């Protein structure tokens, strides 16, 4: 079972519509939550202009009802002071639902 | 020695809407979908095996034990352990008169070995033919709170246990279900005549 | 010593629409019933193997226990165990004629030992070449409700195993269906002459 | 002592229907396809391997025991266990003569030691050379829903493993075939001359 | 052997047709299965102009002959509350036939 | 001897939002109390269990313990172990009056040997038939924070452990739980009469 | 013999600014986030782990032993081991008078068996029922920095411990926090009378 050892502020955007239909994000904070961060095979990625370099991050929180505010939505994201963890998928990582996997990028410039 | 039942458990004194809460309440799906009734069916199946394996009774229901002679002298050891106030000692002969005594025995309540234990050395003999029958009423308390919470943490263990898993089917822990119950068995060393 | 039943269990008795609830088949199909034909072929088939592990009846079904000879000169223990109103001790000759005999019998009820002792110290005497049946139902209740649910829970365990394995393919519990079972199998320790 | 079948099963008295119900039923592939009377030819091969483990019958077959002399004095246990009603005790000569007899034996019925018994000391003594011959009706009853149902569920747990695997192939249940039969096996401690 | 313990809200949907041909699906719910749901590597995945976030959940449930209301066609849909599960494929996981894996997708907007 | 609680712990007085920092629930979330109702019911869950592996109490509630006959002439030690300020040893008649005694009784305390000695060689005689009950308030402190912290860590080693495994599922620490009980179990080597 | 302390540590004298450095200094997240309050709450069960294992007290916090009989004639081992200057002899009475002493005995300073060690044959008797008490300080210094570093070590590396993983989970170093103990437990060979 998953060693919980780091601090992760978990954010979700408010999402202020503007005129022409997009939202505008401003990624206020969330409370925190416990995690274990397992990294994956990292490699560059090419980006738009930007050679982003990108890992896997496989991250594992504990649970909740998905009407609850500590469920991590794909639409938020974790931050470790400034590395932004941002998350493709929540799994429910085991078989009795203690657990849930996520799922991240932690895309650098470099 | 019979010993059946007089009314078993109402079923609202047992804690299903707690049970529903050790089964996933703060990790988990969300509260879920689980058969309600069918939950009420694990903890029954699950203090029935600890009232077994533990000799105690839980819920404070009552008892009727009907035996025929008496094994001592005066002592009687009541089998199920946490009791309280002997309904009666009423003695029915071999024809059914069913005439009640009230005073020659004073019930020594104990967690270890309940006793009759009658004043002096005189206990209520037995009408040959007509058996002795004491009601009495065993357990803890008449609400799931007055229990010990050790005790009833292996009845949680156990009856998720119920739940989790349907047939019998493989899957150590410091205090289990075992660890837990090991301290309300009943601690016997005798094999003998008395 | 024979033993056979009188009348079986009704099937009707049986807890076929609460064994589907154990075993997790569905809720609201409009078909329902595919599996009514089995599910109690495979609870009759796990009360009957409890019934023998265990020596216990668990539906209260009449009995008929044919017998030639006494085993001890007034006890005459009974095999199934939990006994309630011996109806007839009905005495046959060496051909023929069947008299019902009150006979001055008596019955001690026990979990352990349902005995059908005898008042005047020599139970009715046995017609050289004739049999003694005894007509008598044992069992716990008439219906479901009123069995010892650690005992119903071993049914459950054992029949979903049925249920989920057809073959005999090899595949721990703290109470599994054995260390259910052990409270009621019977514990003796003679095998001497009396 | 040859103990021939007189006459076999007829095929029909077996629950082909019910067996391919405990094949695969209620979850499955379909009803699918089975050879028919093939599923026939296992059920008579799980028979015939509990008729021999066991020594009991099952389905009430007609028999002949002829053998030469008579083991006791007068006992003469019968091995096929689940007796009921001794067809003949004809007695041929060594030529053939076949001279029944009717009176002088009491068949004592038993699952355990079933017997011949003759009245007193004197049981039919037999000519010589001339070998002494029984026929009698042993089994639980003539349909298969006369059996006990976990013995039948012991015949359904193996009749499908022959029908799972063909030849002889490597695959530790709680109630197994093995558990299911020890109940009706034939428990004897006796090596010695009587 | 598979641990159910999941409560799936089958649905399938009448198909009622309209005038160009297709038909028009109402889901209408069928009844509820017990299964088991183990995750999958997750991660979001490009839609048409929604960034849609899947996880490959394969589901077992248990078997039924094919002409029988609890077979869960790929035709058909899981839903527990409100989160669907699609329906892939089913392909009997079981070598005695007991058990049926599905496939699904959960493919949350995000 | 009975030994019952008066009164139990408030549950105010249990660390609940201190055992939330332990499990690593989460910090900020606007939530935040929808594990409150089951947090303490592992931390009594978890205490009950060392209170009984260790004969200790924890949390100083009062006590009640009825007794009958004195375990020694004079000594009475009392079960559980960190006492402090006997109240009342209100020796009850065989029947109703309540006359609470001064009677010459020390009170000596240890966390092993928490005796409850006489001076006047003799302890206040018994009622025959009647019952000694002693109110007695027996643990560390009043809050928390005045627990041996090695045993409150037990707590939250073993009440986090029931948080995050519901069911009996198995699953070496240099100090784990059993490690820091054991300097605080009852170590007895007598079984003899005295 | 009670033992209990007077005060406890302050919190301030823990070296909880350390103990983020040697959870994570030089290598690691970062300094990261660690609820600093957290972080003295599992030092304090570290201490009192290593407190009870080697009966010593690595502060120097106040002590009150109190009593009722002497052991030895003369000699009374004290418990904590390393101490240093006894606060006070004083001696209560059954009523509570309170009379302290201020010579007679000598304490022997030793970090292996602390004694009282009176002046030739008499140490100080008790009053009959009035318990001896003795209040002393005992540990090795009152900030962090004057401890055998080995010793704190221990800690570190079991305060560590209960900080990285929080219920009993498994996971034989050279010198672990077992062996860093080893020379600093008690080794004691009487089990004596005296």
């Amino acid at each position: 079972r998953p060693r919980l050892n780091r601090l992760l502020v978990l954010e979700e955007a408010v999402r202020v519509a503007d005129g022409a239909g997009g939202h505008r994000l401003d990624w206020q904070a969330k409370g925190e939550v416990w995690a274990e961060v397992t990294a994956g095979s990292g490699s560059e990625r090419a980006g738009e202009f930007v050679t982003l370099a990108s890992v896997p991050f496989t991250i594992v929180v504990r649970a909740a009802p998905v009407g609850a505010a500590r469920r991590p939505r794909p639409e938020q994201r974790f931050r470790e002071g400034a590395r932004i963890f941002r998350i493709l998928a929540v799994a429910e990582r085991d078989r009795e639902g203690h657990y849930l996997s996520c799922f991240a990028r932690e895309e650098v410039v470099a | 020695m019979m010993l059946n039942e007089v009314t078993a458990v109402p079923g609202t004194a047992l804690p299903v809407a707690e049970f529903r809460d050790h089964l996933r309440l703060g990790t988990g799906f969300a509260d879920l979908g689980a058969e309600d009734a069918a939950l009420l069916s694990y903890l029954r199946a699950a203090i029935a095996a600890i009232e077994g394996r533990t000799a105690k009774a839980l819920i404070s229901r009552g008892f009727r034990l009907a035996l025929t002679a008496w094994r001592w002298g005066d002592m009687q050891t009541l089998p199920i352990a946490p009791v309280a106030t002997v309904t009666a000692l009423r003695l029915v002969d071999a024809a059914g008169v069913e005439t009640p005594v009230a005073a020659g025995w004073r019930l020594v309540p104990d967690m270890a070995r309940p006793r009759i234990e009658a004043l002096g050395a005189m206990l209520p003999m037995i009408p040959t033919g007509g058996r002795v029958e004491i009601d009495f009423t065993a357990g803890f308390g008449a609400s799931w709170s007055a229990l010990p919470v050790d005790l009833a943490q292996a009845v949680f263990l156990l009856a998720a246990q119920y739940y989790e898993l349907r047939h019998d089917g493989a899957a150590a822990m410091p205090f289990g279900v075992m660890a837990l119950i090991e301290r309300w068995r009943t601690v016997r060393v005798l094999g003998g005549r008395p």
